[PDB]
Parts: C-alpha cells; structure tokens; sequence
DNA sequence: TCGTGCTGAGTGATATCTGCTTTGGGTGGGTGGGTGGGTTGAGGCAAT
DNA sequence: AGCAGATATCACTCAGCACGA
C-alpha cells in the first residue's frame, strides 16, 4: 500500500465546515437554525447550498484570513464531505427546545439501558448513524453565483448520459434526461440490531454494501468472559432503514448523436428526495457519480469492469367564445369552422349521466372524420390531443385515455382484434383482462376520435357512403358524430390554402392578421371550468327534442329510400343530440338548456355529412 | 489508432474552383449529366437524384410541427430500365448510404432489433437499416416484392421521421431521418396504358402519397433511340482500364496519409452545398409556386399521380434544393420555375 | 370484504296475486318500452321447464331458447344484460370476442403455475342457467359447430390433449342478431336477412 | 469407612486445518434436464 | 469468502491404591 503526498488536509477543512455552520449568516446563523428545527423533530432534511460556502469563502478571502476552498473540495470528492458535514452537524447539535417524549422511542430505552449496564460493570458505543434523523443533501453551484464570483460551475451544467464518463466519478455532477422508469420505495437497512439469548445485551452492525453476512455467535464482553455461547437473533423493530428507489434516465432525442441509440444511466434516491421523480417527466438530476462494486465470486469473475449510478441530491423540474376557441384550436390549418367546433364539443364532452336504472346513455361525444387524402386530419388530431390533458395518441394506450378523449390515427387500417376492443369501449366502456397470468378488469369511460380514409383511399362519389366505408355499418352508427372531410379543387380555395401554407413556411408564424388567437392556457381552463359544469333541461326543451326527433326521423327514412342516405336516424342520434345539448349548455355556462343549443346541435349535425355529400 | 476511411476535406483550390463552378448558368445541366455516364437517357430521373443527394432545408416549428427536407423519389417501370443501376450508382456516390432489397429485408431488421452485450451482459438495441442511414439515403430495390408486416415500418419511418420500439421493457424513440430512393415493377410486369394507374401499382396510396416524386418509365421500340442505345452499350462493353492488355481479366502503400465532371469533385461540391447553404425563400418564388400549384391541381389534363396539399410542399423543397445547388442563400424565379418543370414532367410525362 | 320462513310467506303472497304475470314481466324490464311479447318469453324462458330423466327413453331437455334478431336501432343488448342481472347463472358472451373466456372448453397451460389445466368455457359455467350470446351473427364455424353440439345432446366433448372428457351443459340460451345490411327487408324470408345456417336458426 | 493426593489410559470434545464451488453464461457441457432460469427473430410446416 | 469434512492435540471422568483414622 504505497502512499501519496496530497495537498489536502481534512482537518483544516473541517475546521472550515465547523466554522462555516456556525458562523454563516444570510437574525441568528440560518444553518443554526436549521440544526435547531431538526432538534426539535420539526425538519428531517438538511440542505447545504454550495453558493452559501462560496460567499462564505469569499468573505473570508476579503477579511485577509484566506482559507481553503471548500467548493472545489467539495465537488471533486463528494462521498466524504458527507460524512465529515454530519460529523460537523452533530458535534454542535443544539439541545432541544421543546420537550418530546423520549420513551416513546425503543432506540432511546435501549440506549439508556445499555448505559445502565455499562455503569453497573464499570462499578465492578453505538454508530453515529444509528441515532442521526436526517438526511444531508449537496445543492449544485448556481451559474448565477459563480459567474458573479468569476469561477466555473462544474456540478450545475447539464449534461448528457454520453458526456458522464469514468474521469466523472466521485464528483458532483448534473444529469439532464427523461426519467423513463421508477421503483417501487422500499426499506434500505443501515444498521441492523442483533440480541443475545444469554447475554441480555445487543449488538449492531453497520451495512455499507449491496450484501452483507449476518452474525451468529455473541461478541459481548459478558459472553467471553463467561464463555457463554450465545446466538445473535435479528431485531428489525431497532433497526434503522432509509426509503430506496431506483430509478432510469434516458437521453433525450436532440442530445443523442446522428445514427446513434440513446443511452440511460441509474439514479439511486435515498431518504427524504423519494418520490419526487416520475416516468415521463424531464428532470435536472444533481447527484454524486459512484461506482458499485461487486462482492464475492461475482466480484472475481468480472473483472475490473465496474457498474455505475447516481446518488440523487437534488431535483429540478422542468416546465363569440366558441368561434374564438374554434379558431385559436389549428391556427395553422385553413379555416374548418364546423370540424373545429366539433372537436371543441368532444373536448368538452358535457353530458348528465345519471340514469340510475341499470344503465346510463354514453356520456361521450365520439368524433368520427373521414376524408380523402390531403385534408389535415393529422394535424387536427396532434393538436386536439395536445390541448386535451388525457388525450392519448396512437397508430392503428385506451387505460391512459380512461376518463379522456382517444385520439386514434389510421382507424381504417387498425386490427380486427382492436376494433373488437374499441367496441367493448363504447358499447361497455370497460376494459376487460382474462388471461392466466392475471385477470383484472378496468372501467374505461373514454371517447374515441377517430382518422380513416375510404376504401379506394379517395371517396366515390358513384358508390354509396356506407360502400366507400370499410368499418362495420353498426361502429358508424354507434359514432356520435360523422364529418366527411373532401378536397374538391377550386381557384379561390386553392390560391387561398397555398398562399397560407407559403407564408407559414417562409414568416414561421400564422399568416392570418384579423383577429389575434386566444391563449391556449386561457381556453384549456374554460375547458376544465366547463367539465366541471352541470347543466340542466326542461320539459318544453324536452318537446322540442322529440318533435325535432320526430321530423328527423321521417326525413331520414325519405332519404334512406334513397341509397344515398348514410343512414337512418335512431334513438342513438336521440342520445346524442341530447348529449350535444348538454356540451353546448355547459359551454354557456348556463344551468338551462336553451332552444339555441338544441337549434346548434342540429345544424352541426346537418353540416357534418349532408353539407359535403350534397357538394 | 482509428482512421476513418467520409468527408473529404476541401482545400482552398477546391473551394474556389466550386465557386467558379457554380457560378455557370448551366451547372444544373452539367452536374445533372455528370451523374451515372454510363446510362443513356433519364435526364429528368438524374436531376431528381441530383436534387434528393442536395437535399432541402429541415424547419421544426415552435408548436412542434416538423417538416422534413429530404425528398423521397420512386420509379416504377418495364424491366430492363436502369433503375437498379440507377440505385447501385446513388448507393456509390452518396456519402451515406445503405442498400436493401424488398425480399431480403424484413420490418426488425429495418427498425431495430432487441440484443445482448456480451461484454455487459444487458439488454439494448442494434440499429437497423433506417436508423443507420440517419441523415443518409436508403436505396430499397423490388419495392413492389415486400410484405405489409415489413411495409408497415416504412410507413411509420417515412411518416414521422422517427422509429418507436416497445419491446423487452424498451421504451424509446430513434431518429430515423434518411431519403428514401426505391423502384418497383407493375402488378402485371409491364405498365400498360390503357389501365388507370391504380390498377398497375399495387402499393397503398398512403405509401405512395409520401414519396414526393413519381417516374414511370417505360420501353418503347423506336429505331432512332434503340440504335442510340445499342451504340452507347457496344461503345461501353469496349471499356479497358489503364494499365491492362486486352483479353486480361479484371483482377496500400500508407495508412494515416459541356464537360463532365468527375466523380469525386461531384461529392466535394454535393458536401460542400449540403452544408454551407441554407435557400431561404422569396415572393417571387412563392408567387410561381402558388400559380403552378394552381393551375395543376384544378386542370382537366389527368395525372398519374393525385394532386395533393404534399405537392405544395414537395414543390417547396425542390426550389430549395434547386437553390442550394447553385450556392445562393435566397430561392429565386429559376428554382421555383425548375421545380415546377420537375414535377410536371413527373406528374404528365 | 366491501331463504327464510318470512321470504317464503312473501313469495307465497306474490304468486297467490292475479296479476303475477305482467307483474313479473313489467318488472323484467322496467327501461324498455313496449316489447310486452318479448319479455313474457323472456320470463318463461328463466323460469324454465320440467327437466325429465328417463329410464327406456334416454334425456328430454326442458330448457327454451330464444333468439333476438331485428333492426339494430331497437334495444336488444339492454335485455341481454337485464337477463343477466336477473339470471342466479350465466355468463355474458360475444361471438369472435377475445374479451370474452370463450363458449367451448379448451386446453390451456397455467402460465403462473406452468402446469396443464383444463378451463370450461361459458356454456359450460352456464349449467342450469341462462347463457347470453351478444353477437350471433359473427362467430367461428367452430364455435358454430360446438353451439349445435350443446343445443342437440347438452354436453361438450373434448378429445385433445391426452384427455377424453364430456362436460355437462345444460344452459340454455338467449342469443341476438342483426341482419346483413344496416336494416331488415322484410321482403326477403328472415333466414336470408338474419344470415344464419337453417338447422341452427330451426 | 472419609480425605488427599498420585497414576492412568481411556473416552471423549472442541479448538483447530484441508478442499470445494459458487455467479450465472457458453472462457463447464448436451450420456445433468426443458416444469431451475435465459427468449426475441427467423424459419419451415400444417390447417386454413 | 464461505461452508462442510476431517485430523490431532487438548482435558476430564471413573478408576483404585497408599496412609490414618
Ligand atoms: N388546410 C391545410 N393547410 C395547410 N396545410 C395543409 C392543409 N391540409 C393539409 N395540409 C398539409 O398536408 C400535409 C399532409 O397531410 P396530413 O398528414 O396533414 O393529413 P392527411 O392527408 O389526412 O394524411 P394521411 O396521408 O396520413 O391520410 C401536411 O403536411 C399538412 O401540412
Ligand atoms: N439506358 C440504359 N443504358 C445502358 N444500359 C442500360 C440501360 N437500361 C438498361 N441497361 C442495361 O440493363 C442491364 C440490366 O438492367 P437493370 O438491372 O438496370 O434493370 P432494372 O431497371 O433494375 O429492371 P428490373 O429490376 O425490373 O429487371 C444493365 O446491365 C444495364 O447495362
Ligand atoms: N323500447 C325501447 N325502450 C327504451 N330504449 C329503447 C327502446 N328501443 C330502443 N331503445 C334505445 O335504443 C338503443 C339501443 O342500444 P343497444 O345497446 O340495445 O343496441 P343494440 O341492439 O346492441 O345495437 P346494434 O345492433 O347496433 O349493436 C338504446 O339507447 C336504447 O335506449
Ligand atoms: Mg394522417
Ligand atoms: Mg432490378
Ligand atoms: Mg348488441
Ligand atoms: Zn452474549
């Protein structure tokens, strides 16, 4: 074991935490304070910020009395300053100021006990870590400070999972990436308490690695004296434990290099900083690059090749109404004033649904648009679906649309087996498991927007609406409501659409200047505030309902004489016109449900097939 | 050590001698023809491949709209048309390039594919062929002799730029963001007039709808163009190389160390337009391609392809490239005019 | 977790009433609307026949089947789940439905245990109650053929997998259809319209 | 017939040294098994 | 590193006799 001259003295910077922790002052010093509210079991977490040491050592540096840079030693070996802050923490613990209960505690009986013992054989010792209640933590550099202090703040600038090499380890270093999976917390043991049959004295141990052997016979000095042997027994109720979790980062898309496979690193969180990351979010993991090695014939036989992780220590995390909203829903798109209030009604989705008989009507308004190619179906589906808080995209997923619009791509395309299933989502709105490997069974009230193209890819005008369908004439007629979407060239339309799409691609900004389009925060509330509404009808509304009801009827089976009818109106279109009655109340903001409404709902219905099958 | 064996780096002399270059009103011409000597006719084909090897410009918008720039080219023919050698030669010059054939690939090896390290023992995942050729071309022979299963990949990859893996606790997205240059046969071997073209290609419209040129090409037996092309093959099949006798069969030193023109100035030029260059667009520009947008998509004339709001686009990106060829930083009236000239051609023949 | 002396004197009062009979079939159905027809065969068809057990002649069923086939506007799924609700056994069932355990016995591995176990299927767990088939129209040639077998001698055999067993099934059924096209020609005879093979629908 | 050694070899016993083997992965094999794990991809076959 | 088998060197019990009481 050869030895090194280093130019680091560890007790001079423990000099330096000392007075640091006792002197600081950004009132009394806040770090006192802090240690004070930790006494008092009022605070199980202590945060060193490093940019109160850089002001602390620039003070000192001003006064003349220069000393060592804390900073630097800190952030090139982290994993000791740990233990000498908690050495520091608690050689100058404040006596608490409110009493507590002190025999509550097993370890405080226990102790107290064990100095019983002690003074009766003297008359003829535990580890620091057993009685710590808290945890210490390292807050990064901010590059605020230390660009005012003119030094460069390595543990504060992001980097990528590529960027963390070997030379990193032992630092402290920032991780920027999406967290793409999360353990379960679960009890890490620190110190494990044993007890002796024989002797009535306890032993403990202190575990620093991934395994540890437990022990058998009775080191006390009783038992040796004596020759007693007695078996040590694991007591778990004097044991100390941490909260655990493991989790992945990944890389993000722009940080990966051009044909190259992102990369992830393991982050391990321990203590109070549990639960405070979730898949999916992206995160500013600051923590202590370690290595993890290996223990017995595992460690042998892999040779000097050795896993890594991070020792999470602080976690930043990242970021005339209804023509209005309509608008404001695709600025980019041309103008589809009836599809784009269409969606706002299945955004929205208000409807009464209390039946309370044995069944209760849908209460989603499903969408349902098909069209020739060239139409921006893509874009309204991308855009509806981000607006929506549970709206889920997918490619032909439903229990993340549970309670929320479905926002499904290529619907003609999509697999028998996921027709059968979209089906027992509208028909049951349950989600059903039976398999051997488990069998659970998950409501899903969650309505479905739906892409599809013809069966020729382009409508035809020849053939009958329900022959250029391909889905079952049974799912178009369980859909609320239908738009057909179809681009019949024109002049004035086309010069339109290819000036809009020119100046989008030139000026990177809408071409429209007439009106300026709502903020996106602003409609999302109004949304929510309107889901949250509840209207209500009466019964000449409820008249007005069935007459309607009844001149669609006879005006449905007239066409249906005819082939070109879609198809005939049924109790179905009742529900829904009610249903959409009910959104567009909801909309007003108006308990009761107005004849405008009823009169709306009907023209949309009229507009969304008859309007463009008539062209 | 590793030496790379894929930029070539320009000298002072090559890059003014681009710029001399570019600065002829006729380098289209002249690059265009430059391309694969040895194939007689398919000037219209040579400039689209000349435009795709270019490329346009890539825009991501705030919202998060992504439009891409690469420009996807399919040729479906009579055998016997060029078009494998067309893409063995655009394999050749291109930078990056990977080839596949429809009957020898399948829809894991375009994507990716679930592994071991042996080394770490974890599981991980090996790049496909569309992932390799990130920011390249990808050159797909016998288009038409595929599966669905296997189509399906190429869909999402041409569709979203982007490959997404579920397999095996996976969760990730890989960039995927190539040109892709494919030929095909018709369903019957020989394209036939008097069917509609949806009859002859038997591949879905959505598939189609991406690839932002068409060219059909076909045999006709004519006596003027069959002599000027059997003479062009005799005058090739005499070719000898330097340095060996007639009738000897075809068989290093260090290791760090109207003309045509030659092969490796054409990829000095092709690198350094692709990136120095970025043709931002004009009124001018904009005004013809909304009049040639106008007057194709509502004229009675047929087209073997649909007119669709992609044309716009794909109207958009050939100025680009066509301005990215000449080294200017603006796309002029001669970019806008060039690409609608392309695609009409394309579109009626 | 989240019949007495009593029950039987109220069960006797109810059925002394003159009108048990549109009692009972009111309360069936308290939702669907005129469909009186419908529900008394519903009614008689839970209630169920005489089961006879034969010596010289062999087994008569007792059980009623009944099919609900018509335009797919009138409400035919709402009477299956009543049915169901009503039913002490039976189980719910779509034909060519994944979701569903499925309407023949079949050989299955226990992916928990990895052990060969043999799982009954719907008909089955139906024995002497009323089994609901949602969609008649799409179903399996197989699981055709295994329906017939259930309606013509009520038990279901299976012969795969190294084992030979019969498994009693005598359930009946309440099965609904919907025509070809999106409504029923009544021109065209209902064998035509509902699309089924005459010897199931007879 | 109690107390105190001296003799003693027998009958232990417990404090003390000598050789596997393992993890999991083909840098132990298929005359250790596939119901102790690995295991997603390609390939050929029969019923459909 | 831990575990199971084994060797060999460590004491302790009943055995019995000489003196005297
Ligand atoms: N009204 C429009 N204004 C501007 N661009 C449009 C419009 N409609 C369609 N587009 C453009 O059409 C291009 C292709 O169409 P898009 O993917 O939006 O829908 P689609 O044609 O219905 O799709 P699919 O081909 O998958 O069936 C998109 O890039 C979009 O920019
Ligand atoms: N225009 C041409 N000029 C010179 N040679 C040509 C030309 N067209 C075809 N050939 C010759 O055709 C031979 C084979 O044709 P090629 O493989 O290029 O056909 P292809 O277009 O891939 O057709 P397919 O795959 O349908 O058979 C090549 O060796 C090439 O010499
Ligand atoms: N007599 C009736 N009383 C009450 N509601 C009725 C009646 N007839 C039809 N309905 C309504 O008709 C709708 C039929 O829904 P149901 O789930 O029963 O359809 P279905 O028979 O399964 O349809 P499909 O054949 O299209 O799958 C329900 O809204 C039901 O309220
Ligand atoms: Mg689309
Ligand atoms: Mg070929
Ligand atoms: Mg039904
Ligand atoms: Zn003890």
């Amino acid at each position: 074991l050869p030895s090194i001259q280093l130019p680091v003295d560890y007790n001079n910077l423990f000099n330096e935490i000392t007075d640091f922790l006792v002197t600081f002052k950004q009132k009394g010093p806040k770090y006192m304070a802090m240690l004070q509210k930790v006494a008092n079991r009022e605070l199980n977490s202590v945060i060193i910020d490093l940019d109160d040491i850089l002001q602390y050592q620039n003070e000192k540096f001003l006064q003349g009395t220069q000393a060592d840079d804390l900073v630097s030693a800190i952030q090139q070996n982290a994993n000791h300053f740990t233990e000498l802050f908690c050495r520091a923490i608690d050689n100058n613990m404040p006596l608490p100021t409110k009493e507590i209960d002190y025999k509550d505690d097993v370890l405080d009986v226990i102790l107290n006990q064990r100095r019983l013992r002690n003074e009766r054989m003297l008359s003829d010792l535990f580890p620091p870590n057993l009685t710590r209640r808290y945890f210490l933590y390292f807050k990064p550099l901010s590059q605020n400070c230390a660009r005012r202090y003119r030094k460069k703040a390595i543990s504060s600038k992001p980097l990528s999972v590529r960027q963390i090499k070997g030379d990193f380890l032992g630092q402290l270093i920032t991780v920027r990436g999406i967290i793409t999976r999360v353990s379960d917390v679960k009890p890490a043991v620190e110190v494990i308490a044993y007890t002796c049959d024989q002797c009535g004295y306890e032993v403990f141990q202190e575990v620093n690695s991934r395994t540890f052997t437990p022990l058998s016979e009775c080191t006390s000095e009783e038992c040796s004296q004596n020759q007693t042997k007695g078996q040590l027994f694991m007591s778990t109720r004097a044991s100390k434990f941490s909260a655990f979790q493991e989790c992945k980062i990944q890389e993000l898309s722009q940080q990966v290099p051009v044909g190259h496979i992102p990369r992830s690193l393991n982050i391990h969180v321990n203590g109070t900083l549990v639960r405070s990351l979730s898949p999916g979010d992206i995160v500013d993991v600051t923590g202590i690059f370690l290595p993890a090695p290996y223990t017995g014939f595992k460690a042998l036989k892999a040779g000097l090749l050795t896993e890594t992780y991070l020792e999470a220590q602080f976690v930043r995390q990242h970021k005339d109404v209804y023509n209005r909203l309509a608008k404001s829903i695709a600025p980019e798109i041309y103008g589809n004033l009836d599809v784009k209030k269409a969606l706002l009604l299945l955004l929205v989705g208000g409807v009464d649904k209390r039946v309370g008989d044995g069944m209760k009507i849908r209460g989603d308004i499903n969408v349902c648009l098909m069209g020739d190619p060239g139409v921006a179906k893509s874009q309204l589906l991308k855009a509806i679906c981000k607006i929506s808080p549970r709206g889920v995209y997918t490619t032909g997923a439903l229990v993340l649309a549970d309670n929320g619009i479905c926002c499904i791509d290529e619907f003609d395309k999509m697999d028998e087996s996921d027709r059968t299933a979209i089906h027992e989502v509208m028909e049951q709105q349950t989600i059903s498991i039976s398999k051997a490997g488990i069998n659970t069974t998950l409501n899903a009230r969650t309505s479905i927007l739906a892409a599809a193209n013809p069966l020729y890819g382009r409508y035809n005008p020849r053939l009958s609406p329900l022959d250029n369908i391909n889905l079952p004439a049974a799912l178009l007629s369980r859909f609320d409501i239908l738009f057909l979407m179809l681009d019949i060239p024109s002049r004035d339309d086309d010069e339109k659409l290819a000036e809009h799409v020119t100046y989008v691609h030139m000026h990177n900004k809408q071409p429209d200047l007439d009106f300026t389009p709502v903020e996106p925060s602003k409609m999302r509330e109004y949304i929510a505030y309107a889901k949250t509404k509840r209207p209500v009808m009466s019964e000449a509304v409820n008249d007005y309902v069935v007459q309607a009801y009844i001149r669609l009827r006879q005006d449905s089976k007239r066409e249906m004489d005819s082939k070109f009818s879609f198809g005939q109106a049924t109790p179905r279109t009742l529900l829904g016109i009610i249903r959409l009655s009910q959104a567009l109340a909801k909309l007003r903001l108006a308990d009761m449900v107005d004849i405008d409404d009823v009169e709306e709902a009907l023209r949309l219905v009229r507009v969304s097939k008859e309007s463009l099958y008539q062209e | 050590t590793v030496y790379p064996l894929a930029r070539q780096m320009l000298t002072d002399f090559d890059i003014r001698n681009i710029n001399k270059l570019s600065k002829k009103k006729d380098i289209f011409d002249i690059l265009s023809q430059s391309l694969a000597p040895s194939i007689y006719g398919h000037d219209h084909i040579k400039k689209a491949i000349l435009l795709m090897l270019m490329g346009g410009v890539e825009k991501n918008l705030e919202n998060g709209s992504h439009l891409r720039g690469d420009i996807n080219i399919l040729m479906v023919g009579d055998p016997s048309t060029a078009k494998s050698q067309l893409l063995r030669f655009v394999l050749n010059t291109a930078s990056l390039a990977i080839a596949t054939t429809g009957r020898g690939s399948s829809g894991v090896g375009l994507t990716a594919a679930v592994t071991t390290d042996r080394e770490t023992g974890e599981r991980r995942l090996e790049a496909g062929a569309m992932v390799l050729a990130d920011r390249g071309v990808v050159c797909i022979d016998e288009f038409d002799k595929m599966t669905d299963v296997d189509r399906v990949a190429i869909h999402e990859v041409m569709e979203q730029q982007t490959v997404t893996i579920a397999k095996a606790g996976i969760h990730t997205t890989l960039n995927a963001r190539c040109s892709v240059i494919a030929a095909a046969n018709p369903v019957f071997g020989q394209y036939d007039v008097n069917r509609d073209p949806h009859q002859n290609i038997a591949l879905p419209d959505s598939l189609l709808s991406r690839f932002d040129l068409l060219f059909v090409v076909t045999d006709d037996i004519n006596e003027i163009r069959d002599r000027s092309i059997s003479e062009h093959v005799l005058r090739t099949h005499r070719y000898l190389p330097p340095g060996y006798l007639e009738g000897e069969p075809v068989r290093s030193l260090a290791v760090g160390e109207p003309k045509l023109v030659t092969i490796p100035f054409l990829r000095k030029y092709v690198q350094y337009a692709k990136e120095r260059v970025i043709p931002q667009l004009t009124q001018e520009a904009i005004n013809v391609i909304v009049k040639n947008y106008t007057d194709l998509r509502n004229d009675d004339n047929t087209k073997k392809s649909p007119i669709t709001a992609r044309t716009l686009e794909t109207l958009i990106r050939l100025a680009t490239a066509h301005a990215k060829v000449r080294l200017s930083k603006t796309v002029n009236k001669v970019d806008a005019k060039v690409a609608a000239n392309l695609l009409r051609f394309a579109l009626l023949g | 977790k989240v019949i007495t002396d009593q029950d039987l004197a109220k069960i006797r009062e109810v059925a002394a009433r003159e009108d048990l009979y549109s009692l009972l079939a009111r309360s069936i159905a308290p939702s669907i609307y005129e469909l009186e027809d419908v529900k008394k065969g519903i009614l008689l068809q839970l209630f169920g026949g005489t089961n006879k057990t034969f010596t010289k002649g062999g087994r008569y069923r007792g059980d009623i089947n009944i099919l609900l086939c018509g335009d797919p506007s009138t409400s035919k799924s709402q009477i299956l789940q009543y049915v169901h609700k009503i039913t002490p056994r039976g189980v719910y069932t779509s034909g060519k439905g994944s979701s569903a355990v499925g309407l023949t016995a079949y050989i299955t591995r226990d992916v928990d245990t990895k052990q060969l176990v043999l799982e009954s299927g719907a008909l089955v767990l139906s024995d002497g109650g009323v089994c609901c088939i949602d969609e008649f129209d799409k179903m399996s040639d197989s699981t055709r053929s295994v329906l017939h077998e259930v309606m013509e001698q009520q038990t279901i055999s299976i012969a795969k997998a190294g084992i030979i067993t019969t498994l009693n099934a005598r359930s009946s059924i309440l099965a609904s259809a919907n025509p070809i096209g999106s409504r029923y020609n009544p021109n065209l005879p209902v064998t035509e319209n509902i699309d089924l093979p005459p010897p199931l629908l007879s």
